[PDB]
RNA sequence: UAAGGUGAUAUGAACCGUUAUAACCGGCGAUUUCCGAAUGGGGAAACCCAGUGUGUUUCGACACACUAUCAUUAACUGAAUCCAUAGGUUAAUGAGGCGAACCGGGGGAACUGAAACAUCUAAGUACCCCGAGGAAAAGAAAUCAACCGAGAUUCCCCCAG
RNA sequence: AGGGUGACAGCCCCGUACACAAAAAUGCACAUGCUGUGAGCUCGAUGAGUAGGGCGGGACACGUGGUAUCCUGUCUGAAUA
RNA sequence: UUUUGUAUAAUGGGUCAGCGACUUAUAUUCUGUAGCAAGGUUAACCGAAUAGGGGAGCCGAAGGGAAACCGAGUCUUAACUGGGCGUUAAGUUGCAGGGUAUAGACCCGAAACCCGGUGAUCUAGCCAUGGGCAGGUUGAAGGUUGGGUAACACUAACUGGAGGACCGAACCGACUAAUGUUGAAAAAUUAGCGGAUGACUUGUGGCUGGGGGUGAAAGGCCAAUCAAACCGGGAGAUAGCU
RNA sequence: GUUUAUUAAAAACACAGCACUGUGCAAACACGAAAGUGGACGUAUACGGUGUGACGCCUGCCCGGUGCCGGAAGGUUAAUU
RNA sequence: UGAGCCUUGAUGUGUAGGAUAGGUGGGAGGCUUUGAAGUGUGGACGCCAGUCUGCAUGGAGCCGACCUUGAAAUACCACCCUUUAAUGUUUGAUGUUCUAACGUUGACCCGUAAUCCGGGUUGCGGACAGUGUCUGGUGGGUAGUUUGACUGGGGCGGUCU
RNA sequence: GCUUGACUGCGAGCGUGACGGCGCGAGCAGGUGCGAAAGCAGGUCAUAGUGAUCCGGUGGUUCUGAAUGGAAGGGCCAUC
């Protein structure tokens, strides 16, 4: 999955870039606290 | 029941065919998992009973796209 | 329409009517107890017991109407928590239940044949469930054809055992 | 045509052929007003968890067979004129 | 009727009257007959509708070869002296018939299988709530008062009233015998017999259901039906058998 | 005590007792496509299953075969890639 | 922790052989001013013969075939071999922490007069468990069936071309 | 002693079977072996030594090869 961030989240990446990420990482953790959203544009 | 609430899938009749090609009646069911999805449109968790294809739908569409369908479709979450 | 009539077994009694509101026939209305989806609660169907309001009042009491559930919407309310949300109350609209076949979909046998039997057949038949209509379904090419062209769907006859 | 009438009736009766008939309600064909309904013209758009695939199954006359095509339970996944 | 063979003492029928078994549909072949004849004939459908139209199509007039293909020939083979199949009638469409095929297919007849329901008013078990058990015996634990003991232990009397205890009516059963065996009764009666304060019995209501229940277990019981209930349907199952 | 209601009441079944065995609780196990329920508002001195069947004296040898438990080295081994 | 990725170190002495060789050497110079011969880590390989590493006190020569060898010396020389450092680099696996999915038949609060359910707070477990598809094993728990004929009746025996 | 007739395509006519099938066979064509030659040779002195069909496998064959060219596949021939 790709991801837009939205916070400097210190494992892997800083704010506001497109990344590849796992599709449950996104779902769980990421998009439900803000630090990320889903790269639709 | 075994339904899918975002894509509608339900258990399906097949055959168990063995090697010999005896034939008996079988079901295949979808692989639902009732999934606590957060909304921020609400600001609220919607849980809703989905197979895995249709978590897919969501990760694809959207969480609030596809309330809004089942609005449409009149169903209750 | 009318000189006869008050259904039949079923005769009698008491009457009605004769030129026109007797009877009969048709259209539209009126009444339409109780049970039954039964719908105020309940129940061993044709029964038992209520609540609310209005109106009758000589306390007794009587009458009328409403009061089910689900869905939809709206209004007003309203928790854990601030806001909200869930929930709650009220109102409007709709549905339920029944019915012979036909129709669409969800499931779906076995006896039987195979000269036994398991692939197969019987047969997507019987049956069960859901839904709709007077018909339903399908239907307007991501189709066939064979480089010639046809031109949505449905049904009948050949193709063709 | 038919039925009845004390036996078998064209002319006894009821009917029939034919000619008519509706105050009221109604279905249907058409018309006129109406209420929310909308044509045509130019330019764009032109259906993505989707086709296809892997695994299982089913329907196609077609039993996996060299098996096209459709539908899918599961896992994936485009190009977009 | 069935048989090698029946008066057979092998089967069937008490008698009469009525009903009762080779049919229908569609294909295919042969025969007869009728029309037309290298032609014959239409099917759906249209139609003032048993007419007429409709020739789509089917059968036939050409066969050989697996096939391309060849063609009164063709195939085999490198090729036939060859050899196989063919070449000198006439078919086709009705009508009637004899067969065949698919349908319940001459009629009656299973035991069984599957699907959907109805049954726990009988019986099996359990749950809830009530009731019954005349009368008479036996005499456990325990206690009391003594003896006893260092204290117990133990011992005697009185008391006590236990127990799937005893004898025995109601109540529950059913061991023997006789009767009966078209019975008084589709399991009873008479004389005896077992339990009879319990793992008892019983009234009322409820629950468990068919490959399932329930079973102190017999394949027992599940409405006089049980090695898989009953009713309806598949169903006119199939029956090389009578 | 129970049993083949309706030809068998027994030496059969049950029984208290004994043993093995499973089960740490959301227990095993059973009914149920699942929810759930029983087990049990119990918890290993409990509950389920199996066999033997009061009591007394006992219950000897065999683990090759079939099961069950334990082991993971090695061989053979599916889907998937 | 195991496949590939500056691997610059990548061995490699059947037979001989100062001389630890599969062969192209760029088939003969490299070389000298990054300094040629106590290398002030020392092993990797060590059959231990020596290929042999920032350490060069020496700041410039050891050295090439040449001699023995089935080639001729990997002298700035490109693919050097059942080993590892590789900048880690993409990745299976295992193990250990976490919490955010998920579980909760833990507690408490709320709908709510309700040991159902749902929502919230929290504790625990936690990517495990559990479910779906695919797949191997077991599977008389259950189901469908098979279990020949002759025959001096059938069985047993014998036979079947 | 030499050899491959334990040949290829047919086959008049028979025999034997319900049939499937089985057997005997001169002669013809091609090309071979032996013999100087006539001639003999398509297995063994004869009668047993075996299984149909389907489904597939291998090698030939351009016979077909679903729009066309191929190919997959199928057919025919040999064979398991
Ligand atoms: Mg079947
Ligand atoms: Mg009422
Ligand atoms: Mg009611
Ligand atoms: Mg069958
Ligand atoms: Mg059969
Ligand atoms: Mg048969
Ligand atoms: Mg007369
Ligand atoms: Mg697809
Ligand atoms: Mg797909
Ligand atoms: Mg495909
Ligand atoms: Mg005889
Ligand atoms: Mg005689
Ligand atoms: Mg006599
Ligand atoms: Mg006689
Ligand atoms: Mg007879
Ligand atoms: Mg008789
Ligand atoms: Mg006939
Ligand atoms: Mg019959
Ligand atoms: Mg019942
Ligand atoms: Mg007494
Ligand atoms: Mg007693
Ligand atoms: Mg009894
Ligand atoms: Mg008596
Ligand atoms: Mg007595
Ligand atoms: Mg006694
Ligand atoms: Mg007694
Ligand atoms: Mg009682
Ligand atoms: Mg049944
Ligand atoms: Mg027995
Ligand atoms: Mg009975
Ligand atoms: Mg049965
Ligand atoms: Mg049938
Ligand atoms: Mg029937
Ligand atoms: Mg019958
Ligand atoms: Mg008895
Ligand atoms: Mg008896
Ligand atoms: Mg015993
Ligand atoms: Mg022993
Ligand atoms: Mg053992
Ligand atoms: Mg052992
Ligand atoms: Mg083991
Ligand atoms: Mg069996
Ligand atoms: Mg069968
Ligand atoms: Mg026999
Ligand atoms: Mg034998
Ligand atoms: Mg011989
Ligand atoms: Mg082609
Ligand atoms: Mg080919």
């Amino acid at each position: 999955m790709q991801v837009i961030l939205l916070d400097k989240v210190a494992n892997l990446g800083s704010l506001g870039d497109q990344v590849n990420v796992k599709a449950g990482y996104a779902r769980n953790f990421l998009v439900p606290q803000g630090k990320a959203v889903p790269a639709t544009k | 029941s075994r339904v899918c609430q975002v894509t509608g899938k339900r258990p399906v009749t097949g055959n168990n065919r063995s090697h010999a090609l005896n034939a008996t009646k079988r079901r295949f069911l979808p692989n639902l998992h009732s999934h606590r999805f957060w909304v921020e449109s609400e600001k609220r968790f919607v849980t809703l009973r989905v197979s895995a294809k249709g978590m897919r739908v969501i990760d694809k569409k959207g969480i609030d796209t596809v309330l809004a369908e089942l609005r449409a479709r009149g169903e209750k979450y």
